[PDB]
């Protein structure tokens, strides 16, 4: 999974690679050439024979750090246009998905996939195959070049080295399953967070700080980072204490001092390890540091092929106008867990179809099946003849506008909430709109007019925004209809004015409605009653009534 | 670093004090071991080699100092962070409920939302990862040049004249990447909000076909996000060069100066050789900084987040508390003003509302009684004008004993993610079994039990989004009955509601044995059947007032409302 997202990155990680082994023996390339003009100087020889090399190799030390600080710029690059690329695709299939996926997984959690998932890749791409081969190459070349300079103290060098892997391999053993759910808690605690904010009158009347679960959450959160932090924290600290320059220039220098006053190693002997020595720390500190990171990225790697390789609202091959029919459809939001029951039902043009029942009776999911957010579990939708699953989104929702329930609008200006399926459109054709909405009149009285920005706080009263989404849906335009339980917070007046609009506007077309308020739904052509997912009885208001069924109970209960 | 120190709890300022302290003496330590090289070296390379043993054990004592007091600076780094993590966490937790409803703009949410995200390992090991290792790299070349003093002034001066380089190149690299940087993370910020719309209002954008990242406005803040991240990555380039061509004239000061004295026999070879290492320790913390120095930014922007979400203004809340231990108190308005910025919503409403007795409020949309539920909830404050709960003023009252003098039933039923039963158990965590079920049955949230397969054990989606319009409506009604305030405010509570849970519901809100008085908010006839009075809620004004029946009969704006 981490492999194949990862395949487009194979050759630049490779070059990645390739390019720090060469930097990191320029990096150990002065340190060689100062060993050897410090041994010929030491040796007596003429100093006219390394003026040249001496400046040399003294302008060379830090040259391979440069080198690096290129290396890591360009990589930097190559991460970005990777992630940006990365978040396009998730934000392509996020956009084919069925929305059981979102309801299922929530808001906080999608935030996570596209930015923490993707951003947690940084370590892998721009620094864990520059890391690893350092610490690879580095280290034993260097213990390689003293070991066949002296031995004796290449073998202390060994002892701060096995303990450093010995730490490392202890903190991963330790933070492995930390880090496996670490993202689980950062995706709770962001999603509780969104629920502290979006629902903070519900946090202020019942409960207040105190007693909220985001508080709960945020405790618990908290010890796990204690818990996951304080020994990782810990032997990170020990392994830099292990390796650090100073740390080897001490061990040299306690290894090499008793064998330099006894007559056992030359003094000019030493300088290999108290030039080299103490480079090849902070290579093995990389990558020390860096496999949590290398976790982080193959975990986040894995979670985004996941979503990526998930299944899709694909189109079909199969391939009366204004027309939609319900064919023996069958739902399941969950695994034998049926809403919708063998419902055959037939939309047709210049007719109005009334949708009622029970509150949790179906109708919300038969109009969202019939906007493909999910595919029937049995039988077939078919627009205009057409198969929905042979349409594509552009050519379904072309047909096809929606009221929905949940008046959900967009952070961005009145003007751009209506018009949202069609934002070239004219502002005289969003006036026009919202006067059928009748919402211009609201909007009129707004500070800036139509350009008043509608986010969080910013907002409306209810039946406000159910007009500008209503207005959305007129300015759509389309030749089906389906209401959502329209009108819902809107006054006798506003839900009158509302519903001549719309019986202006859908005269010949196909008209859906789901209502609850029976009295708006008496002229209806054919009146179908959905309970408990499945269509009970279908007539006219009169014929409904003298049947003396569910709809006769609902129409008594209501007076 | 002003802006992390305000931060750190009062009561964890002794720590701060000793972390500093520590992190000087680790710094000089560290010096004074890179210098006491050149002494070993001297004496090692010398005639009588055994004066190196002295030098062997300052290097050892100071070695172990050094180890000794990075495990202590470790220990308080990762407290400190830890400290003010929870801290700073748990003040905005506090904070926010208190917060004015008109804090909540969306780019304040958005900071709010980024702080509370803050709340992962970068911020809370902050002190460990970035403070440490910055304030370690920047000091280390100046005390290994001040340490320097003591084998060679020159030397130690050109080591310091690096030093000044340093922070130049240091002062300059952050002034540079400074908008780039602001910048990139504006275009973050706006990028996470846009993904949340996204998954929240996936149904609306997919219905208008502007899901498509080429359409959408997730995708235009994608192209934004890159856009800024690739100009900061180029305003970095300036910042790298910088740094490294402080490190070459660092370099080159003190190899120079340093080839310089032993050209004059005032340095020994063997001392040269022992400065090639202390030139190596002296280099290094070059390229530390400039790949530290990226992170300030970040930081600072996190901190600031935190610091402005802390600043927020909160509403009033003064000490009072209602006389009679749980009475149903007389609601009443005096003169009430207020307005949503410069929209005047309420200009002089005045109204008495009984004890214990049912009121209803009516009008068309945008009259303003949605805004009269909240004032009376404590929701809003007046502008002008008082809200007396049982004639004490509500911006007087205990916050505490506030909110439970109030229970309301929003326009708007928000559920939190979790199970149905969990939503219910907001009004009273503590209620026993039996009142859960009571509640449940009035609001005929049990019709849900029997039907859906989990029972209220059901895992509810973001909001209500798991459960019919009509069933997150029960569930809310159920989470308000439950809890025993003596108000209750009802707001379109039957909206997605049929007939017969329609009915069933209001006659439950009369039929609760709870004494309380009950304010209504209404756009249905049948929905206020119950209800003593009426309240003729139009533009911000009760023009209309009195009971259904003498209402009906007067032919007033109540028939007209509802013919
Ligand atoms: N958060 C807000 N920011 C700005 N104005 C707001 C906000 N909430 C409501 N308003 C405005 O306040 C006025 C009254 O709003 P309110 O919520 O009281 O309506 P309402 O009478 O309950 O309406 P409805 O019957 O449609 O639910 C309206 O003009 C609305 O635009
Ligand atoms: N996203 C979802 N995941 C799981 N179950 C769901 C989801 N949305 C709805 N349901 C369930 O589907 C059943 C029918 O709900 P639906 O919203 O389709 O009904 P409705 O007729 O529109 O109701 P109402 O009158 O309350 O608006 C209910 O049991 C609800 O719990
Ligand atoms: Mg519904
Ligand atoms: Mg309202």
């Amino acid at each position: 999974a981490g492999s194949r997202l990862l395949a487009p990155l194979k050759k630049p990680l490779i070059v990645s690679g390739v390019l720090q082994a060469l930097i990191t023996l320029i990096e150990l390339a002065p340190f060689v050439l100062l060993v050897e003009l410090a041994r010929l100087l030491l040796g007596g020889a003429e100093a006219e024979r390394l003026w040249t090399l001496g400046l040399t190799a003294v302008s060379l030390i830090g040259l391979g750090a440069v080198l690096a600080a290129a290396m890591t710029l360009w990589l930097h690059r190559v991460d970005a246009r990777f992630a940006h690329e990365l978040r396009g695709r998730l934000l392509t299939k996020l956009s084919r998905l069925p929305l059981g996926w979102f309801t299922r997984r929530g808001s906080a959690s999608t935030k996570q996939l596209v930015q923490d998932d993707t951003l947690a890749l940084h370590y892998l791409i721009t620094h864990a195959i520059p890391d690893a081969v350092a610490a690879v190459v580095a280290p034993v070349a260097v213990l390689v070049y003293l070991f066949v300079a002296d031995w004796r103290v290449a073998l202390v060098l060994f002892i701060p080295v096995l303990v450093y892997l010995v730490l490392m391999s202890v903190m991963t053993i330790q933070s492995g399953s930390k880090i496996a759910q670490a993202p689980r808690w950062a995706e709770r605690m962001g999603g509780e967070a969104g629920a502290f904010l979006e629902g903070q009158p519900v946090i202020r009347i019942f409960g207040g700080a105190a007693a909220s679960r985001f508080r709960r959450r945020l405790d618990d959160y908290i010890d796990f980072l204690v818990s996951w932090q304080r020994p990782f924290v810990g032997k990170k600290t020990l392994m830099d204490l292990v390796t650090r320059p100073a740390t080897f220039l001490w061990i040299i220098l306690v290894a090499g001092v008793p064998l330099v006053v006894t007559g056992r190693m030359d003094p000019v002997n030493l300088l290999p390890f108290l030039l080299l020595g103490t480079t090849f720390g902070a290579r093995l500190l990389g990558i020390g540091y860096g496999l949590s990171g290398i976790q982080t990225g193959m975990l986040a790697a894995r979670r985004i092929q996941t979503v990526l390789d998930e299944p899709e609202l694909v189109v079909r091959d199969r391939t009366r106008p204004g027309t939609v029919e319900l064919d023996r459809v069958s739902f399941e939001y969950r695994p034998g867990v049926p809403v919708i029951r063998d419902v055959t039902l037939t939309l047709r043009p210049g007719t109005v179809t009334a949708l009622v029942g029970p509150s949790g009776s179906g109708k919300s999911t038969l109009a969202a099946l019939v906007a493909r957010f999910h595919d029937v579990t049995q039988g077939a939708i078919r627009v205009d003849g057409r198969d929905i699953r042979t349409l594509t989104a552009d050519e379904l929702y072309r047909r096809v506008g929606f009221v929905l329930q949940d008046a959900q609008l967009v952070h961005g200006s009145v003007a751009e909430n209506i018009a949202l399926a069609e934002p070239d459109a004219g502002l005289e054709r969003i006036r026009t709109a919202a006067r059928d909405a009748q919402i211009h009149d609201r909007i009129t009285r707004m500070p800036d007019g139509y350009d008043s920005v509608l986010g969080a706080g910013s907002a409306l009263s209810g039946g406000e925004r159910q007009r500008v989404t209503i207005a959305r849906a007129i300015l759509a335009d389309t030749p089906v209809l389906v209401l959502d339980q329209a009108t819902a917070f809107a006054d006798p007046e506003s839900e009158y004015l509302v519903q001549q609009a719309i019986n202006r506007l859908t005269r010949d077309r196909t008209v859906l409605v789901i209502a609850h308020r029976l009295h708006t739904i008496t002229h209806a052509d054919q009146i179908v009653v959905l309970d408990d997912g499945r269509i009970v009885e279908v007539g006219t208001h009169d014929e409904l009534l003298a049947a003396g069924g569910r709809y006769r109970g609902l129409w008594d209960s209501g007076r | 670093i002003r802006t992390l120190l305000r931060l750190v709890p009062a009561e964890k300022r002794g720590a701060v004090a000793g972390y500093a302290v520590l992190t000087l003496l680790s710094v000089l330590l560290r010096a004074v071991g890179a210098v006491l090289l050149i002494p070993l070296l001297a004496a090692l390379f010398s005639d009588t080699p055994s004066d190196a043993w002295l030098w062997l054990g300052w290097l050892t004592a100071v070695t172990l100092a050094g180890w000794v007091t990075d495990t202590n600076t470790a220990r308080l780094g990762f407290d400190l962070g830890f400290a003010v993590l929870s801290r700073t966490q748990h003040d905005m937790a506090d904070r926010l409920p208190n917060v004015a409803m008109s804090w909540f703009t969306p780019d304040n949410t958005a900071t709010a939302r980024q702080a509370i995200a803050a709340t992962g390992p970068e911020l809370a090991g902050l002190v460990v990862n970035l403070l440490t290792p910055l304030i370690g790299a920047a000091l280390l070349p100046a005390a290994i040049g001040v340490a320097l003093l003591f084998v060679s002034v020159p030397l130690g001066l050109a080591a310091l004249a690096g030093v000044a380089v340093l922070f130049g190149a240091l002062a300059l690299s952050g002034r540079l990447s400074r908008a780039a940087d602001k910048v990139a993370g504006e275009t973050n910020s706006a990028f996470t909000e846009r993904i949340i719309e996204f998954a929240r209002t996936q149904q609306a954008l997919r219905a208008a076909r502007r899901v498509e990242p080429a359409r959408s406005q997730v995708g235009s803040a994608l192209a934004a996000q890159h856009g800024a991240g690739l100009r900061l990555l180029t305003m970095q380039i300036p910042g790298q060069v910088l740094f490294s061509l402080a490190g070459r004239v660092a370099l080159i000061g003190f190899a120079g100066m340093a080839v310089w004295l032993t050209v004059r026999g005032q340095l020994g070879v063997p001392e040269a050789i022992a400065l090639i290492v202390v030139l190596v320790r002296y280099l290094e913390p070059f390229a530390a900084i400039a790949d530290l120095a990226p992170a300030l930014e970040t930081t600072r922007a996190t901190l600031n987040r935190i610091q402005a979400v802390l600043d927020a203004p909160t509403l009033p809340a003064g000490r009072r508390r209602l006389d009679r231990t749980g009475a149903a108190p007389s609601i009443e308005f005096d003169d009430v003003r207020f307005s949503y910025g410069d929209e005047v919503v309420l200009d002089g409403v005045s109204f008495t509302l009984r004890p214990g007795n049912t009121t209803a409020i009516v009008g068309p949309s945008g009259s303003g009684k949605t805004t009269i539920l909240s004032l009376i909830a404590g929701l809003q404050q007046p502008a002008s004008g008082r809200v007396l709960l049982d004639g004490v003023d509500v911006t007087t009252l205990d916050p505490e004993a506030r909110r439970a003098a109030v229970s309301v039933v929003f326009q708007h039923p928000y559920l939190f993610d979790g199970t149905l039963r969990d939503n219910v158990l907001v009004g009273d965590p503590e209620a026993d079994p039996d009142d859960v079920t009571a509640a449940m049955r009035l609001a005929r949230v049990d019709e849900l039990l029997d039907r859906l397969p989990d029972g209220d054990a059901t895992v509810v989606g973001e909001g209500g989004t798991a459960l019919s319009g009509g069933e997150r409506q029960r569930v809310s009604i159920a989470r308000a009955l439950l809890k025993p305030a003596p108000v209750l405010l009802v707001d379109q509570a039957t909206s997605a509601l049929d007939n017969a849970n329609e009915a069933a519901v209001v006659d439950a809100l009369t039929a609760d044995p709870r004494p309380r008085t009950r304010v209504i908010v209404a756009h249905r006839l049948a929905s206020i059947r119950h209800a003593d009075r009426v309240l003729f809620v139009e533009a911000g004004r009760v023009v209309e007032d009195g009971a259904i029946d003498e209402l009906l009969a007067a032919g007033g704006r109540f028939a007209q409302f509802w013919a």
